[PDB]
């Protein structure tokens, strides 16, 4: 087997090579709101490397997510050049019918760029 | 197939971020960026790219 002094990530500068950044899984997590009220997603970003953090919204035009051709309406919410040591948060401050939807959070470094998704749910009052 | 892809990919995206990174006019990131855009579609073949190719547009073009 493999004996090492840490299982965690490879330490920055290191003899093993880096990896594009972790997420965590869950994170963000499908959340469901009523109108009126705030909603924040969360985003555990793991990275030796320096990531990116990018928020996207999935926009839906015509009940389709995507193009004619295939691409997805997504639309950039929030951009960051550095991770944070804690956790990254999207604030959304009254919530209504077009706050639902798809959010994808990304995160990418000099390696790869890694995303996950989550769905909010708005229901009346 | 998708394993080549999803390669070609890869290689697309750390030869791209590279260079915006390194260089902060935005002229020559433009420029970069149709470079990546032009070779990422012609490698895109089913939704799961063409998705990803997409996001990495979206990524190397707000990145700071």
């Amino acid at each position: 087997h493999h004996h090492h002094h840490s299982s965690g990530l490879v330490p920055r500068g290191s003899h093993m090579s880096p990896h594009r950044p972790i997420l965590q899984a869950g994170l963000p997590a499908n959340t469901t709101a009523v109108v009126g009220s705030d909603v924040e997603l969360l985003c555990k970003v793991y990275s030796d490397a320096q990531p990116h953090i990018q928020w996207l919204k999935h926009i839906v035009i015509n009940g389709s997510s995507f193009g004619a051709d295939g691409f997805p309406y997504v639309q950039v919410l929030k951009t960051a050049d550095i991770n944070s040591s804690e956790v990254e948060v999207l604030y959304l401050r009254n919530v209504s019918a077009e706050d639902a939807g798809e959010y994808t959070c990304l995160a990418g470094n000099s390696i790869g760029l890694s995303y996950q998704s989550a769905w909010l749910t708005v229901l009346p009052e | 197939g998708g394993g080549d892809r999803r390669k070609e990919m890869d290689k697309v995206y750390r030869t791209a971020f590279k260079r915006i990174t390194s260089t902060p006019d935005k002229e020559k990131r433009k420029e970069v960026v149709k470079e990546a855009t032009e070779q990422l579609r012609r490698i895109a073949k089913d939704e799961e790219e063409k998705k990803k190719a997409a996001y990495m547009i979206l990524f190397l073009k707000t990145l700071g």
